[PDB]
Protein backbone atom coordinates (compact mmCIF):
# COMPACT_ATOMS: atom_id res chain seq x y z
CA UNK A 1 0.00 0.00 0.00
CA UNK A 2 3.06 2.25 0.37
CA UNK A 3 3.95 1.06 -3.15
CA UNK A 4 2.44 -0.52 -6.33
CA UNK A 5 0.62 -3.82 -6.24
CA UNK A 6 -1.04 -5.88 -8.95
CA UNK A 7 -4.73 -5.02 -9.23
CA UNK A 8 -5.92 -8.58 -8.64
CA UNK A 9 -4.03 -8.58 -5.31
CA UNK A 10 -5.40 -5.12 -4.55
CA UNK A 11 -8.97 -6.34 -5.05
CA UNK A 12 -8.30 -9.18 -2.59
CA UNK A 13 -6.62 -6.86 -0.07
CA UNK A 14 -9.55 -4.44 -0.05
CA UNK A 15 -11.94 -7.36 0.55
CA UNK B 1 9.67 6.09 -32.70
CA UNK B 2 6.13 5.79 -34.07
CA UNK B 3 3.39 7.22 -31.86
CA UNK B 4 0.90 4.63 -30.57
CA UNK B 5 -2.77 5.49 -30.14
CA UNK B 6 -5.11 3.99 -27.53
CA UNK B 7 -8.83 3.94 -28.26
CA UNK B 8 -11.07 5.47 -25.63
CA UNK B 9 -13.97 3.15 -26.45
CA UNK B 10 -15.81 6.01 -28.20
CA UNK B 11 -15.39 6.49 -31.94
CA UNK B 12 -16.54 10.09 -31.54
CA UNK B 13 -13.88 10.86 -28.95
CA UNK B 14 -11.24 8.86 -30.86
CA UNK B 15 -11.88 10.97 -33.94
CA UNK B 16 -11.54 14.20 -31.96
CA UNK B 17 -8.22 12.84 -30.63
CA UNK B 18 -6.86 11.87 -34.06
CA UNK B 19 -7.27 8.15 -33.42
CA UNK B 20 -6.84 7.82 -29.66
CA UNK B 21 -4.66 9.00 -26.81
CA UNK B 22 -1.05 9.19 -27.83
CA UNK B 23 2.09 7.59 -26.47
CA UNK B 24 5.03 10.00 -26.00
CA UNK B 25 2.49 12.50 -24.66
CA UNK B 26 0.68 13.62 -21.55
CA UNK B 27 -3.07 13.91 -22.11
CA UNK B 28 -4.97 15.78 -19.42
CA UNK B 29 -8.68 15.46 -19.00
CA UNK B 30 -10.35 18.02 -16.77
CA UNK B 31 -13.84 18.87 -15.70
CA UNK B 32 -16.28 19.00 -12.81
CA UNK B 33 -17.19 16.05 -10.61
CA UNK B 34 -19.27 13.58 -12.64
CA UNK B 35 -17.94 14.74 -16.02
CA UNK B 36 -16.59 11.28 -16.99
CA UNK B 37 -12.87 11.61 -16.15
CA UNK B 38 -12.57 8.55 -13.92
CA UNK B 39 -14.71 6.44 -16.22
CA UNK B 40 -12.40 7.34 -19.13
CA UNK B 41 -9.35 6.36 -17.02
CA UNK B 42 -10.91 2.98 -16.12
CA UNK B 43 -11.85 2.33 -19.78
CA UNK B 44 -8.37 3.19 -21.06
CA UNK B 45 -6.86 0.77 -18.52
CA UNK B 46 -8.78 -1.97 -20.34
CA UNK B 47 -8.50 -0.69 -23.94
CA UNK B 48 -4.70 -0.43 -23.87
CA UNK B 49 -4.52 -4.17 -23.19
CA UNK B 50 -6.29 -5.01 -26.46
CA UNK B 51 -4.36 -5.79 -29.66
CA UNK B 52 -3.93 -2.87 -32.08
CA UNK B 53 -6.75 -3.87 -34.46
CA UNK B 54 -9.03 -3.44 -31.43
CA UNK B 55 -7.54 -0.04 -30.47
CA UNK B 56 -4.96 -1.19 -27.91
CA UNK B 57 -1.20 -1.64 -27.64
CA UNK B 58 -1.03 -5.08 -25.98
CA UNK B 59 0.09 -3.02 -23.02
CA UNK B 60 0.40 -3.11 -19.27
CA UNK B 61 -0.84 -0.28 -17.02
CA UNK B 62 0.40 1.63 -14.01
CA UNK B 63 -2.10 3.69 -12.01
CA UNK B 64 -1.36 6.32 -9.34
CA UNK B 65 -4.37 7.55 -7.36
CA UNK B 66 -4.25 10.65 -5.18
CA UNK B 67 -7.81 10.10 -3.95
CA UNK B 68 -9.66 6.81 -3.61
CA UNK B 69 -10.82 6.45 -7.19
CA UNK B 70 -9.65 3.09 -8.62
CA UNK B 71 -12.30 0.35 -8.66
CA UNK B 72 -11.02 -3.11 -9.64
CA UNK B 73 -14.61 -4.35 -10.03
CA UNK B 74 -15.30 -1.60 -12.58
CA UNK B 75 -12.27 -2.81 -14.55
CA UNK B 76 -13.69 -6.35 -14.37
CA UNK B 77 -17.09 -5.17 -15.61
CA UNK B 78 -15.68 -3.19 -18.53
CA UNK B 79 -13.41 -6.08 -19.53
CA UNK B 80 -16.14 -8.75 -19.25
CA UNK B 81 -18.56 -6.72 -21.32
CA UNK B 82 -15.92 -6.24 -24.06
CA UNK B 83 -15.28 -10.00 -24.36
CA UNK B 84 -12.16 -10.19 -22.18
CA UNK B 85 -11.23 -12.21 -19.11
CA UNK B 86 -11.77 -9.72 -16.26
CA UNK B 87 -9.26 -11.24 -13.92
CA UNK B 88 -6.52 -11.48 -16.56
CA UNK B 89 -6.98 -7.77 -17.28
CA UNK B 90 -6.42 -7.03 -13.56
CA UNK B 91 -3.11 -8.87 -13.61
CA UNK B 92 -1.75 -6.24 -16.04
CA UNK B 93 -2.55 -3.18 -13.91
CA UNK B 94 -0.18 -2.10 -11.14
CA UNK B 95 -1.84 0.24 -8.62
CA UNK B 96 -0.59 2.64 -5.96
CA UNK B 97 -2.18 5.34 -3.82
CA UNK B 98 -0.14 8.49 -3.22
CA UNK B 99 -0.29 9.50 0.43
CA UNK B 100 0.89 13.06 -0.24
CA UNK B 101 2.65 14.97 -3.04
CA UNK B 102 6.15 13.86 -1.99
CA UNK B 103 5.11 10.21 -1.98
CA UNK B 104 3.49 10.86 -5.38
CA UNK B 105 6.89 11.98 -6.69
CA UNK B 106 8.59 8.85 -5.31
CA UNK B 107 5.94 6.64 -6.90
CA UNK B 108 6.84 8.03 -10.33
CA UNK B 109 10.44 6.96 -9.74
CA UNK B 110 9.28 3.51 -8.78
CA UNK B 111 7.06 3.39 -11.84
CA UNK B 112 10.19 3.71 -13.95
CA UNK B 113 11.58 0.51 -12.45
CA UNK B 114 8.54 -1.53 -13.57
CA UNK B 115 8.53 0.18 -16.94
CA UNK B 116 12.16 -0.88 -17.44
CA UNK B 117 11.43 -4.43 -16.29
CA UNK B 118 8.59 -4.93 -18.76
CA UNK B 119 9.98 -2.91 -21.68
CA UNK B 120 11.21 -5.78 -23.84
CA UNK B 121 8.52 -8.28 -22.88
CA UNK B 122 5.38 -8.76 -24.96
CA UNK B 123 3.33 -6.63 -22.49
CA UNK B 124 5.37 -3.47 -21.94
CA UNK B 125 3.81 -0.66 -19.91
CA UNK B 126 1.92 1.50 -22.38
CA UNK B 127 -0.33 3.57 -20.06
CA UNK B 128 0.48 5.50 -16.88
CA UNK B 129 -2.55 7.06 -15.19
CA UNK B 130 -2.32 9.77 -12.54
CA UNK B 131 -5.77 10.62 -11.25
CA UNK B 132 -6.49 14.08 -9.75
CA UNK B 133 -2.85 14.90 -10.38
CA UNK B 134 -2.83 18.22 -8.59
CA UNK B 135 -4.97 17.35 -5.56
CA UNK B 136 -2.15 16.93 -2.97
CA UNK B 137 -0.17 19.87 -4.40
CA UNK B 138 -3.25 22.05 -3.99
CA UNK B 139 -3.92 20.98 -0.40
CA UNK B 140 -0.27 21.18 0.76
CA UNK B 141 0.89 24.39 -0.94
CA UNK B 142 -1.71 26.88 0.20
CA UNK B 143 -1.51 30.47 1.36
CA UNK B 144 0.60 33.52 0.74
CA UNK B 145 3.35 32.93 -1.79
CA UNK B 146 2.45 29.27 -2.21
CA UNK B 147 1.70 29.72 -5.90
CA UNK B 148 5.37 29.88 -6.95
CA UNK B 149 6.49 26.80 -5.05
CA UNK B 150 3.37 24.78 -5.93
CA UNK B 151 3.72 25.47 -9.64
CA UNK B 152 7.47 24.80 -9.55
CA UNK B 153 6.93 21.39 -7.88
CA UNK B 154 4.14 20.57 -10.34
CA UNK B 155 6.33 21.55 -13.29
CA UNK B 156 9.02 19.15 -12.06
CA UNK B 157 6.52 16.32 -11.56
CA UNK B 158 5.18 16.92 -15.08
CA UNK B 159 8.71 16.95 -16.49
CA UNK B 160 9.33 13.55 -14.87
CA UNK B 161 6.12 12.25 -16.44
CA UNK B 162 7.02 13.66 -19.90
CA UNK B 163 10.38 11.93 -19.64
CA UNK B 164 8.75 8.56 -18.99
CA UNK B 165 6.30 9.09 -21.85
CA UNK B 166 9.07 9.96 -24.31
CA UNK B 167 11.82 7.63 -23.13
CA UNK B 168 9.63 4.50 -22.87
CA UNK B 169 6.92 5.21 -25.47
CA UNK B 170 4.07 5.37 -22.97
CA UNK B 171 0.82 7.33 -22.92
CA UNK B 172 0.52 9.34 -19.75
CA UNK B 173 -3.10 10.11 -18.89
CA UNK B 174 -3.88 12.53 -16.08
CA UNK B 175 -7.11 13.89 -14.68
CA UNK B 176 -7.93 17.07 -12.80
CA UNK B 177 -10.94 18.68 -11.22
CA UNK B 178 -11.88 22.25 -12.28
CA UNK B 179 -5.86 29.21 -16.67
CA UNK B 180 -4.95 31.32 -14.91
CA UNK B 181 -2.49 28.76 -13.45
CA UNK B 182 0.10 27.09 -15.68
CA UNK B 183 -0.62 23.83 -17.47
CA UNK B 184 2.02 21.52 -18.99
CA UNK B 185 0.15 18.63 -20.62
CA UNK B 186 0.68 17.85 -24.30
CA UNK B 187 -3.07 17.86 -24.89
CA UNK B 188 -5.88 19.18 -22.72
CA UNK B 189 -9.42 17.85 -23.02
CA UNK B 190 -12.37 19.52 -21.29
CA UNK B 191 -15.24 17.19 -20.31
CA UNK B 192 -18.77 18.17 -19.32
CA UNK B 193 -22.25 16.68 -18.99
CA UNK B 194 -24.68 16.97 -21.90
CA UNK B 195 -28.31 16.08 -22.49
CA UNK B 196 -29.61 12.53 -22.41
CA UNK B 197 -26.90 11.41 -20.00
CA UNK B 198 -24.13 12.10 -22.53
CA UNK B 199 -20.72 13.59 -21.95
CA UNK B 200 -19.17 16.17 -24.30
CA UNK B 201 -15.43 16.58 -24.96
CA UNK B 202 -13.63 19.61 -26.38
CA UNK B 203 -9.92 20.09 -27.08
CA UNK B 204 -8.46 23.17 -25.47
CA UNK B 205 -5.80 25.24 -27.25
CA UNK B 206 -4.93 22.63 -29.93
CA UNK B 207 -4.96 24.61 -33.25
CA UNK B 208 -3.89 21.43 -35.06
CA UNK B 209 -7.29 20.23 -33.87
CA UNK B 210 -9.72 19.90 -36.65
CA UNK B 211 -12.42 21.77 -34.73
CA UNK B 212 -15.41 20.07 -33.05
CA UNK B 213 -16.79 18.32 -29.99
CA UNK B 214 -17.18 14.63 -29.26
CA UNK B 215 -20.21 13.04 -27.60
CA UNK B 216 -20.11 9.79 -25.65
CA UNK B 217 -21.90 7.75 -22.97
CA UNK B 218 -20.84 5.87 -19.83
CA UNK B 219 -22.12 2.28 -19.93
CA UNK B 220 -21.33 -1.23 -18.78
CA UNK B 221 -18.54 -1.18 -21.42
CA UNK B 222 -17.02 1.91 -19.82
CA UNK B 223 -16.99 4.64 -22.44
CA UNK B 224 -18.70 4.28 -25.78
CA UNK B 225 -20.61 6.44 -28.22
Amino acid sequence: LGTFMRADEYLKKRA
Amino acid sequence: ATIGRISTGSKSLDKLLGGGIETQAITEVFGEFGSGKTQLAHTLAVMVQLPPEEGGLNGSVMWIDTENTFRPERIREIAQNRGLDPDEVLKHIAYARAFNSNHQMLLVQQAEDMIKELLNTDRPVKLLIVDSLTSHFRSEYIGRGALAERQQKLAKHLADLHRLANLYDIAVFVTNQVHILAHSATLRVYLRKGKGGKRIARLIDAPHLPEGEAVFSITEKGIED
